[PDB]
């Protein structure tokens, strides 16, 4: 009707007025910034590690805040928790259901997570008297499959789902505290800031958004991807993030200037990306593609560093340790493998 | 030498122990046959399940049959993009794809054309072709066989395909339809599609899903071999 | 009838046009000082002796 | 002559 | 958790006894079990460890050829079949769980214990030179140790051991590998030492801690004891 | 008496040397472009890949090792080799001759257990290579008494006399020497039952066993036309050279006779057996369809 469109009008009249804002605040882009700075050598980081025994596609993967123990999740209905140094296997855990999406490790180590087709996500208490790993909490209320899970401490978990929401959870009740919604598609991806007072989501419908955990409000909302943003990951100084999407480029967003800021593409390069890391000082974005290998971009400058070409099918999971001494990558192959740099 | 303290060899140790589980149940879940279950929303799926035997996630439901453990998965409650997990049943030993044989005259919600039998075929269309689905042998199931043979003798095919110039009879209509939904597939080299009017029986509808899964496993097997 | 949905819209993007932004030089020389800060404590980009390496090969 | 082929 | 053991008792020099111990309240499958004697009014001595899986088996020297360690995973049991006893084996009999993984805990729990009576080079020397410290409530008292060889590991683990036995009660884990304090146990437990010497130091103590402390390696699998320091209030 | 070397005229005998080199080339190509897939793709390590890549080791091994040998000892007069390289020869041919027969067997017991055994696990690679170990093993020991007793005599009654200056020199015959013909008959009898009989009766009964379970469309026609050429061309091949093996040790046949058939039609049964041996990896390898990716 007439008032229909009138918010219509007026919607579009915000949307010219935010885009005119990001163009008057874009003086100089961030290639001319960075265009005098040394570029970065040939990344060359090989296999130190494989890690064999999952027998399905490995969907998820998370390193442990000591960078040394890892959770992976492989659709096979097993969790496994690995000693990256030694490849021992901590932990076995049998989920109840095989269709796992996503997992996470807590930041304390006391709890894993895990979720999937069963739109449930599921917290595994590891350190028991019992010396077996139990299901602590079964948190269900999302009516989709749960796409991405993280642990802001031991009793606080913020999910995304193919509901097209994000729903923040207290554990030991098992409600949801907040939910977190306007995404116009499914939320495939989130990344929790580093002092976890914030996180950002990339959602199907090609837009990621910036949510206050408190609040419980969507802050910013990015575009510029043309597909599907399958992934996500915050800048170590917390400041910006960077997006992977199945147009075959990923993007990196800086929050205070709200809008974007360069592109890494080839032409090479056309299928999509299933993940997106930073390494440890951020000049480093290590992004999974389907093509089976993946590729290091210097977060600087849009040019291709190095490639990990090490598995057999889609790399899914990828992960930079916290202090940053190697990158693990997941693949559909049933692998996974430890990478590091040699000198 | 070792190089490794005592409790270096037993935390390997208890990594062996793992590896020993973990290998036991892959052994285990390779002599299993998983179904994906797909249709529209009253196409008699809940029928079909109870033929063979908290939230709206995937719904698992197990039978054996001649020890031949199945398990088929529902995916009818997931209202999200099918393309975001559809890769997920890859390897997925055949769909059991079912439509309602009295769905050609009767329309959804969209009232505006969009005939039910034209939006299960559309589904058809999407899953058999799909770029995951390229050697997954379809066990196409016609439901709801009775219905149509009493929808049959006043309402014509013609409103559903207005091509049609056979008889009214319910043996016609249904062998033309059921060739409108085999020549959808357009990987007739590589994958096969099992037809079968399901019957008002109970006991029937099991079998021929057993038989469509043994001569699909036999043809993997043969393919694995090299034979073919 | 849709009309909450736009008044919802209509309001979040209000809510997301008050926000200050600083000039995109200014987020590019924040990014290039914190990666520069950070350098050779980057064992990826900086790869460290393989004495320090807990993922060495030898071992 | 040549009347050994032997085995094979 | 709860270990109860039994198939103690006056036994001839010579003969045979076997103890059992029923494990209850955790995954027994997934422990290796050790049994752990103690003579009267001395220290601990290990005896037998069976891992999990009973893929490993080791015996102390004075029991090897004589004392045969088996479990039944299935009904959670742990059994010690004893040959040619002596007079030399008259102890109470423990059997402790112990779990080996990264990070993992060995020999936090301890069963209660079985008393048997006979009515007649290599291995690390873990040294306690002080036996008795006199202890006031509200001070802090710190334990000395010392080992022939140095317990730490190429790995960087340092694997020592701390026990504390209150009076008429089995030994319980205060710290295991000399710095990491065990579930349960206040923060008030602290343990230090470098590789050789090692100190477990109680700040702020009170009641319920006097007994004997105890230090236990954990490098070589001929696992040796301490003679045991005393706190007497 | 006396004898020539280059035996007859240089027709037949380029005939000969033309054939033979034939079936060498053939089964160097075959096995060739065979293991080298199987090398360059790591992923191609399945039992049936590891099957065809054993029958493929035992064809150039029957190949280089039985062919060259056998021409020579056709195409000059007596043997002209040592004793140890007499022992050598025998035992490498008959232990590949033997490894190549029961890789085919193993190869047919892979195909039978795929199709009427749909649902009985998958055979590990670790089974797989210890079928390969019983294989080498059996077709080791089946003929080493054959091997162990071979002492190259030589015969006084004719001279080799060279090509050249008609230079006398012994001729020499690398026939073993039984102390009696009881043992010879029972051996060559256990060793055509254990190479011929039983091998072919297991491949046509679990070929047959496929056919029937198959039969219970278009492609599959071609499985079963595939599996009886290839049960009739382990038929035919080998039945000429076991043939003449059956009528020269029993029965009895005049000195003539005896000596026409091992100049004239006991190469033609070797011929056979090793265009057997070439073309089973021309089949297996080509007529394989996961291998024409």
């Amino acid at each position: 009707q007439s008032e229909l469109d009138q918010l219509r009008q007026e919607a579009e009249q915000l949307k010219n007025q935010i885009r005119d804002a990001r163009k008057a605040c874009a003086d100089a882009t961030l290639s001319q910034i960075t265009n005098n700075i040394d570029p970065v050598g040939r990344i060359q980081m090989r296999t130190r590690r494989t890690l064999r025994g999952h027998l399905a596609k490995i969907y998820a993967m998370h390193w442990g805040t000591d960078s040394r123990l890892l959770v992976s999740a492989s659709q096979d209905g097993k969790l496994i928790i690995w000693d990256s140094y030694t490849t021992n296997k901590v932990h076995a855990i049998p989920l109840r259901s095989s269709w796992v999406m996503t997992c996470a490790y807590a930041p304390s180590g006391n709890y894993v997570a895990c979720g999937g087709l069963d739109n449930i996500c599921s917290i595994y208490n590891l350190k028991t008297r019992e010396g077996n790993v139990r299901v602590s909490r079964e948190l269900a209320g999302h009516t989709g499959y749960l796409s991405c899970c993280r642990f802001l401490d031991d009793n606080q978990i913020v999910t995304s789902s193919g509901d097209t929401t994000c729903a923040l959870w207290d554990i030991e009740t098992g409600q949801q505290t907040t939910t977190f919604t306007g995404h116009t598609g499914d939320v495939m991806s989130l990344s929790l800031a580093p002092d976890t007072r914030l996180f950002v989501s990339g959602a199907c419908d090609a837009s990621a958004k910036l949510w206050d955990v408190r609040e419980g409000m969507c802050r910013q909302t990015f575009t510029g991807h043309e597909s599907d943003i399958n992934a996500i990951c915050f800048f170590p100084n917390g400041n910006a993030f960077a997006t992977g999407s199945d147009d075959a480029t990923c993007r990196l967003f800086d929050l205070r200037a709200d809008q974007e800021l360069m592109t890494y593409s080839h032409d090479n390069i056309i299928c999509g990306i299933t993940s997106v890391s930073f390494s440890k000082s951020g000049r480093l974005l290590l992004a999974g593609y389907d093509d089976f290998n993946c590729n290091v971009w210097d977060a600087l400058k849009a040019d291709r560093a190095g490639v990990l070409a090490g598995h057999d099918n889609r790399v899914s999971c990828l992960g930079v340790t916290d202090d940053g001494m190697a990158v693990a990558t997941g693949s559909w192959d049933s692998f996974l493998k430890i990478w590091n740099g040699s000198s | 030498g070792c190089t490794l303290s005592a409790e270096d060899k037993a935390a390997v140790e208890r990594s062996k122990m793992i590896d020993r589980n973990l290998r036991e149940d892959g052994e285990k879940a390779a002599r299993e046959v998983k179904l994906l279950l797909l249709g529209a929303g009253e196409s008699g799926k809940s029928t079909i399940v109870k033929q063979m035997k908290k939230t709206t996630g995937i719904v698992e439901t197990h039978f054996t049959f001649k020890d031949l453990h199945f398990k088929m998965f529902d995916v009818g409650a997931q209202r999200s993009e099918r393309k975001k997990w559809i890769h997920c049943f890859e390897g997925v030993t055949a769909i059991i794809f079912c439509v309602a044989l009295s769905d050609y005259d009767l329309v959804l919600a969209e009232d505006e054309e969009m005939n039910r039998m034209h939006e299960s075929m559309k589904l058809f269309d999407s899953i058999c072709n799909n770029k995951w689905f390229t050697d997954t042998s379809i066990i196409l199931f016609l439901n709801k066989k009775d219905l149509f043979e009493e929808k049959i003798k006043k309402s014509p095919l013609t409103i559903c395909y207005p091509e049609y110039a056979g008889s009214n009879t319910y043996e016609e209509a249904a062998a033309y339809i059921q060739c409108q939904f085999e020549d959808l597939n357009k990987r007739k080299d590589t994958k096969e599609i099992y037809t079968h009017f399901t019957c008002s029986t109970d006991t029937k509808n099991v079998q021929f899903v057993f038989d469509a899964v043994t001569d699909v496993i036999i043809k993997n097997n043969l393919k694995d071999c090299g034979l073919f | 009838a849709s009309i909450a949905q736009a008044r919802k819209l209509v309001e979040q993007l209000k809510m997301e046009a008050n926000i200050d932004r600083i000039k995109v030089s200014k987020a590019a020389a924040d990014l290039m000082a914190y990666c520069e800060a950070h350098a050779k404590e980057d064992p990826l980009l900086t790869p460290v002796p393989a004495s320090e390496n807990p993922f060495r090969e030898k071992k | 002559f040549l009347f050994q082929p032997q085995r094979f | 958790v709860q270990l109860v053991e039994s198939g103690g008792g006056l036994v001839q020099p010579g003969g045979s006894r076997k103890l059992s111990c029923s494990a209850s309240g955790f995954a027994f499958s997934s422990f290796g079990m050790h049994w752990v004697r103690q003579a009267p009014e001395k220290g601990l001595e290990w005896v037998a460890y069976i891992s999990s899986g009973s893929g490993t088996i080791y015996y102390a020297d004075t029991v090897k050829g004589r004392f045969t360690i088996s479990r039944d995973d299935p009904k959670n049991t742990l059994f010690l079949q004893m040959t040619s006893l002596r007079s030399e084996d008259t102890a109470m009999y423990y059997c402790v769980r112990s779990i080996y993984y990264y990070g993992s805990s060995p020999f936090d729990f301890w069963g209660q214990g079985t008393t048997l009576t006979v009515s007649a080079s290599a291995d690390i020397v873990m040294t306690q030179a002080t036996s008795s410290v006199p202890v006031t409530p509200g001070e802090s008292v710190s334990i000395s140790c010392r080992s022939s060889k140095s317990l730490l590991h190429s790995n960087g683990n340092t694997y020592l051991y701390w026990f504390l036995q209150r009076p008429g009660q089995s030994p319980q884990l205060l710290i295991y590998r000399m710095s990491n304090l065990a579930s349960g146990v206040p923060d008030r437990f602290s343990g230090s030492g470098s590789g050789t010497a090692f100190t477990l130091t109680i700040s702020r103590l009170e009641a319920e801690d006097v007994g004997v402390y105890y230090c236990m390696q954990h490098l070589e699998y001929p696992l040796t004891f301490g003679a045991g320091t005393k706190l007497e209030l | 008496t006396y004898v020539n070397y280059y035996l007859h005229q240089p027709q037949v005998a380029a005939i000969f040397i033309i054939s033979y080199f034939l079936i060498f080339f053939l089964c160097m190509m075959g096995n060739t472009v065979v293991c080298f897939i199987v090398m360059r793709n790591k992923h191609m390590h399945t039992v049936t890949n590891l099957f065809i890549l054993n029958l493929a080791i035992s064809d150039l091994l029957v190949g280089i090792f039985c062919m060259p040998i056998t021409l020579l000892d056709n195409i000059i007069a007596g043997w002209p080799f040592g004793n140890t390289m007499c022992k050598i020869s025998g035992l490498v041919q008959g232990i590949s001759v033997a490894a190549s027969v029961f890789t085919l067997v193993a190869i047919a017991v892979d195909r039978f257990q795929c199709v009427v055994y749909p649902f009985k696990p998958k055979l590990t690679i670790k089974t797989a290579f210890v079928i390969i170990m019983i294989i080498w093993v059996l077709a080791i020991t089946i003929m080493s008494p054959s091997a162990v007793m071979l002492h190259v005599q030589e015969e006084k009654y004719y001279r080799v006399r060279l090509n050249s200056q008609n230079k006398t020199s012994p001729v020499y015959w690398c026939r073993e020497d039984w102390p009696n013909q009881e043992m010879r008959k029972i051996y060559t009898t256990v060793l055509f039952a254990n190479i011929y009989l039983a091998p072919l009766s297991l491949i046509v009964i679990m070929y047959g066993r496929i056919g029937i379970s198959l039969f219970r469309s278009r492609k599959k026609q071609k499985i079963i036309k595939m599996l009886l050429i290839v049960a009739l061309l382990f038929i035919l091949s080998w039945l000429p050279l076991w043939t003449l093996m059956m009528l020269s040790d029993y029965a009895d046949l005049s000195p003539n006779e005896l000596q026409i058939i091992n100049i004239y039609i006991y190469p033609f049964a070797h011929w056979l057996a090793f265009g057997n041996s070439s073309v089973n990896p021309i089949i297996y390898g080509f007529f394989n369809e996961n291998f024409r990716r």
